[PDB]
């Protein structure tokens, strides 16, 4: 039953993955874009920072 | 003595220093390159980049007296005889510095004594350069000395002292580049005679290569040697008319061995 | 009784696969094709920390953005002071063997792993002046890929055991195994809310685990090759993950669908760590190349090449507040870059 | 300046522990790292005591030269991934269970355990790693296969076998069956010396090819290759 | 952890001695480490600093070339000499343990200490009250002042805290005026104006009398203030 026990798991796990409510793509999408654009301009790694401010300079 | 064997020649020579010159700039270009890469190279690839220096000078002093010899254009300043003698001092020490460090890396030697002093040549191998400009600048002091006492009796004896100053000062490093490659090459032989049984599809071919290469350097640099010393002589030779055949002669010597350790070079092969 | 089991699966997934089509009302191309794109974003070493004489796997940030874990063959985990190149300390491991390692949030522990299935927890901070390994947890039948801390007392660690493992670190027992992977875990990181983490398993498949209930809440099917590095988007609610298939795959929680994938014509080399910016515009990730193509997490298009190493870029790491990010590559080398202006 | 007393004595502790990484390097380089692979069916638990869970280590010294071979058949991962790891060693030793052309794999006995080894040495004689790393073949269980060989010969597990199943024959048969997965012949070597349970020249033989390869990485290196 | 030193005792004048300081406990060769000079009822004075591995070695001017410092790592042996004593050097001299990285607590750990009885351009660092009556329960503020501000550029000002209970060895209570040491109550604290420091004390209980010191750590020539004696 080894094959038959691990189907069940693998049923028992699908089926937990069957009951979350997902969200359409596009609302995910424009919170992450939200997030993205929220810290853009505090993110020295994409946005320029003052020479005596960096850290590393 | 014809004009047109003379410009066959000169033509012969000019395309060997551009050749030097092209390929020195090229490694001087890529090894730039891998230093502001990561600034962190084996010690054999800035051997071959202070060759490549070495190289600029001798081919550059060869230049100006070439042309203010031939042409005699301002003969005042281009007898830089002085500059071309020190580096080609230089360019002899660098050599036998690279044959030591072959016979260093390569040899199979344990000793802790050895071991250590292997490392720390590793590691304080620039200073190793230095430390042979610092032979190289003390080796010319004689020399020097002779040049400023020549020019002062311009303005045998202390010819002959001059003489034996840039002999033994570019002997010494010859004795030791052939001394370390008669080693290599006796190492490479003895264990080419008893590897047989340990497999031999690239092993011994790549000994074999090694060897191939160490036959090539030691005749291309040797016979430059004898060159030189035949050009210390004079006498026997003549370097007013056979001039150009000369040093088409020498530079021929020097593409050889510049293309050689162009090949040779693991910086180039792996950026490559 | 495996037949009606695997039908009744498969239906399940046809299932799951319709609401996968039908929520997809429209892709994040299309959202993205209106944005300003970021530029040429060009960023120079400002520090080699030369020093780790061997190969770098694994570094990870303080959470001052100061202090480098920086993990090699050498046997030795190395802490740098990144402002100064200084070397904080120089924890001689026990297994020369390491694939990650990681900084506790409080910066008074380490944590170190690799090959020999053990996870050592070394404290920084002793009365004595020495680094003493705290705790040599083990348990795992299979090499650890990734470590990250909680809260200086639960650990969480991926291995090869097809597994992931909530160590308690004062008890020094798995509190929960996190089971369900088909293939080996090569990446985890632990969300910002310290609740779920995502672990990227060779299954070709990423997964969300919620850390007190147990259970894998979301499961995502991506790439054909196996996946070998993760990152966490910081509002929590996505992850990215890269591969050997040469494809930057960006998810999002409550939209279960691969949301974005970055991947060129001429990238073929596979990927070894992902990581993220702190607004999440950027996701530096170090492949085969020997470099670190940056990809913008919306627009889809590379922004910028951090090369420089010569050899692999096995860890990526991103500063807390987000100044700096470390290349440590398989070169022996950990290299600091920070943008310019 | 710009260097306070702090500083100044971090830069001087800085110092002293890139010293200590320095000096545990003199101990590092003496030593050389090879990797035992091969199926954990056979061959591969024996040649480590021929040498005197979780990563075994197996410290053997032999002439000054300082060996560290790695046994990893606990690592329980069919898919090879760490491998990556040990990227960087000298000799991958691998054992091939040559002896076992008669048994089969326990599990899916339709499987080989010949045809096993022969796709694990096409794995990691031709890995995107292991490219020029050099290769050490111990074809295991060679008293065994002398024994067996009149027995049962090779047809069994090769359909393209022919020839006499002497030993002798049939040995270099396999061998250059195994050394016929070699992409290149030129960047790494496929070296070979059958070997039994009292066979006390294995660790010559390992010697001497890690010093071939070391010489030929040295050579490499110096630019002579 | 412990740090008991030895020698001390009765010296005839322009003599000589050798201080020998016991380390246990603690990784010494990992460890830098101080001398400090009490005087029967003075305040402190720094002696002499030799950094791990003997790298740097430092003194104070009115004890320059009369003294040598140096350390026994293998034994964990911290030794002293005393060339050409006088009446200046007797004293309490006690033997600090410090390390240096980035986040470390210098002089973290003080010995016991030992006696000798002798028979017949720094930065100044002051402290004005030198006595003040407290209960307990309350918060006291205790200002030392420095001559010029201790702040460098690295954006730390380099000011500690000792507490000397009475008849005891000094005990660190705040590094870098903002750093709590390890093992000390929360109701420690430091705050200052850059060239004026005041350590805070929410409540005194009689743990907590005793004199207490303030030093700077910029320049070697490393100064103790008068501290304040503590009057209940
Ligand atoms: O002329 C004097 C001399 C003595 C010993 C060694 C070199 C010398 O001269 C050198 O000879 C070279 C021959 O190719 C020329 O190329 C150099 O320019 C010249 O300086």
């Amino acid at each position: 039953t080894a094959s038959i026990a691990q189907a069940r798991k693998l049923v028992e796990q699908l089926k937990m993955e069957a009951n979350i409510d997902r969200i359409k793509v596009s609302k995910a999408a424009a919170d992450l874009m939200a997030y993205c654009e929220a810290h853009a301009k505090e993110d020295p790694l994409l946005t320029p920072v003052p020479a005596s401010e960096n850290p590393f300079r | 003595i014809p004009i047109q064997l003379t410009v066959f020649f000169m033509i012969i020579y000019v395309l060997e220093s551009l050749t030097i010159i092209v390929q020195s700039s090229l490694i001087v270009a890529v090894l730039g390159r891998e230093w502001l890469q990561v600034r962190r190279l084996m010690p054999v690839d800035m051997i071959l980049i202070s060759l490549g220096i070495s190289r600029f000078c001798l081919q550059w002093a060869s230049m100006l007296n070439n042309f203010c010899s031939y042409f005699n254009l301002n003969y005042v300043l281009c007898n830089l005889t002085i500059t071309w003698e020190f580096f080609n001092i230089l360019t002899f020490w660098l050599n036998s510095l690279l044959t030591v460090f072959y016979c260093i890396k390569v040899s199979s030697f344990t000793h802790h004594i050895f071991l250590w002093l292997r490392w720390r040549i590793l590691r304080l191998f620039p200073w190793i350069l230095l430390g042979c400009l610092m032979i190289t600048c003390v080796t010319i002091i004689p020399s020097a000395i002779g040049n400023y006492i020549q020019i002062q009796l311009l303005t045998e004896n202390f010819h002959q002292y001059q003489f034996q100053a840039h002999t033994v000062a570019l002997v010494i490093p010859f004795i030791l580049f052939l001394a370390s490659t008669i080693f290599l090459m006796a190492s490479l032989t003895k264990q080419i005679q008893h590897h047989s049984t340990g497999h031999c599809n690239p092993s011994m071919k790549a000994r074999f290569t090694a060897l191939r290469s160490l036959a090539v350097l030691f005749i291309v640099f040797t016979s430059y040697f004898l060159t030189i010393l035949i050009t210390i002589i004079g006498t026997l030779f003549d370097k007013r008319c056979w001039l150009w055949v000369w040093e088409a002669f020498v530079y021929a010597f020097i593409l050889m061995h510049s293309t050689s350790l162009m090949l040779s070079s693991p910086t180039l092969k792996r950026i490559l | 009784e495996l037949d009606q089991l695997r039908q009744e699966a498969e239906q399940l997934k046809n299932q799951i696969r319709d609401a996968r089509k039908a929520c997809a009302d429209a892709t994040l191309s299309q959202i993205t094709n209106n944005i300003d794109p970021v530029g040429r974003i060009q960023m120079r070493t400002r520090r080699t920390l030369r020093g780790h004489l061997a190969k770098i796997y694994a570094m990870h940030w303080g959470t001052d953005s100061r202090l480098l874990v920086s993990a090699s063959q050498d046997g030795k985990l190395i802490i740098w002071d990144s402002y100064t190149t200084n070397k904080v300390h120089a924890i001689p491991l026990r297994s020369s063997w390491v694939m990650t390692c990681a900084y506790a949030p409080s910066g008074n522990y380490v944590a170190c792993g690799g090959l020999d299935n053990i996870c050592s927890i070394y404290n920084l901070k002793t009365r004595e002046g020495n680094v003493r390994v705290s705790r040599e947890l083990a348990g795992h039948t299979g090499y650890l890929s990734c470590c990250r801390f909680l809260d200086d007392n639960q650990i969480v660690t991926s291995s090869g055991d097809t597994t992931c493992a909530l160590w308690d670190i004062e008890t020094g027992q798995q509190t929960t195994t996190f089971t369900g992977h088909t293939g080996d875990v090569m990446s985890l990181s632990l969300a910002p809310d310290t609740r779920l983490f995502v672990s990227g398993a060779c299954d070709a498949s990423a997964k969300l685990w919620d850390v007190r209930e147990g259970m894998c809440r979301q499961t995502f099917t991506g790439h054909e090759s196996d996946i070998n590095a993760i990152c966490f988007f910081p509002n929590g609610n996505a992850f990215a993950t890269g591969s050997d298939d040469a494809t930057c795959r960006l998810f999002d929680l409550r939209a279960d669908q691969e949301l974005m994938t970055y991947s060129h014509d001429n990238i073929i080399c596979g990927i070894t760590s992902v990581s993220f910016s702190k607004s999440g515009r950027l996701l530096l990730a170090g492949y085969d190349d020997f470099n670190c193509n940056v990809w913008d997490a919306l627009k889809a298009d590379r922004a910028g090449v951090l090369a420089g190493h010569d050899n692999r870029v096995s860890c990526l790491g991103v500063t807390d507040d987000g100044m700096a990010v470390a290349t440590g590559s398989w070169d022996s080398f950990l290299k600091i870059w920070n943008g310019s202006s | 300046c710009t260097l306070s007393a702090e500083d100044k004595a971090a830069v001087e502790r800085s110092k002293m522990i890139d010293r200590n990484l320095r000096e545990d390097g003199e101990k590092a380089a003496r030593e050389v790292k090879l990797l035992l692979l091969g199926a954990g069916e056979s061959g591969k638990s024996t040649i480590v005591k021929q040498m005197k869970t979780g990563i075994v280590e197996t410290h053997f010294t032999f002439k000054d030269l300082h060996f560290k071979m790695f046994d990893v058949g606990g690592q329980r991962s069919e898919r090879k991934k760490w491998i990556h790891c040990f990227e960087g060693v000298t000799a991958i030793i691998f054992c091939v269970a040559l002896s076992d052309y008669d048994l089969v794999l326990a599990e899916d006995e339709e499987m080989n355990r010949m045809h096993e080894s022969m796709k694990l040495f096409d794995s990691i004689c031709n890995n995107k790693w292991f490219t020029d790393t050099s290769i050490i073949l111990f074809l295991n269980k060679k008293d065994l296969f002398e024994e067996k060989i009149k027995k049962s010969p090779l047809t069994i597990c090769y359909p393209e076998y022919a020839g006499s199943n002497t030993y002798e024959e049939a040995a270099a048969y396999i061998q250059c069956q195994f050394e016929d997965l070699n992409k290149r012949k030129d960047t790494k070597e496929i070296y070979t010396h059958f070997t039994c349970a009292t066979d006390t020249q294995n660790v010559k033989f390992v010697f001497d090819a890690v010093t071939d390869i070391i010489i030929k990485e040295n050579l490499k290196d110096c630019g002579l290759f | 952890v412990q740090l008991v030193e030895s020698g001390g005792g009765l010296v005839q004048p322009g003599g000589s001695r050798k201080l020998s300081c016991s380390a246990s406990g603690f990784a010494f060769s990992s460890f830098g480490m101080h001398w400090v000079r009490q005087a029967p009822e003075k305040g402190l004075e720094w002696v002499a600093y030799i950094s791990s591995g003997s790298g740097t070695i430092y003194y104070a001017d009115t004890v320059k070339g009369r003294f040598t410092i140096s350390r026994d790592d293998p034994k964990n042996t911290l030794f002293l000499q005393m060339t050409s004593l006088r009446s200046e050097d007797t004293a309490m001299y006690y033997c600090v343990r410090s390390i240096y990285y980035y986040g470390s607590s210098p002089f973290d750990f003080w010995g016991q200490g030992t006696t000798l009885t002798v028979s017949s351009s720094d930065i100044v660092m002051t402290q004005a009250t030198s006595s003040v009556p407290v209960t307990p329960g309350e918060s006291v503020s205790i200002s030392c002042r420095s001559s010029k501000s201790l702040l460098h550029s690295n954006g730390n000002t380099y000011l500690y805290w000792f507490l000397q209970r009475p008849g005891q060895s000094p005990q660190l209570l705040i590094y870098r005026m903002s750093n709590l040491a390890s093992g000390v109550p929360d109701r420690f604290s430091g705050s200052g104006s850059g060239t004026a420091f005041t350590l805070t004390i929410s409540r005194l209980e009689a743990e907590d009398v005793g004199v207490y010191y303030c030093m700077q750590h910029l320049e070697y020539p490393l100064t103790f203030g008068a501290g304040t004696k503590l009057e209940l």
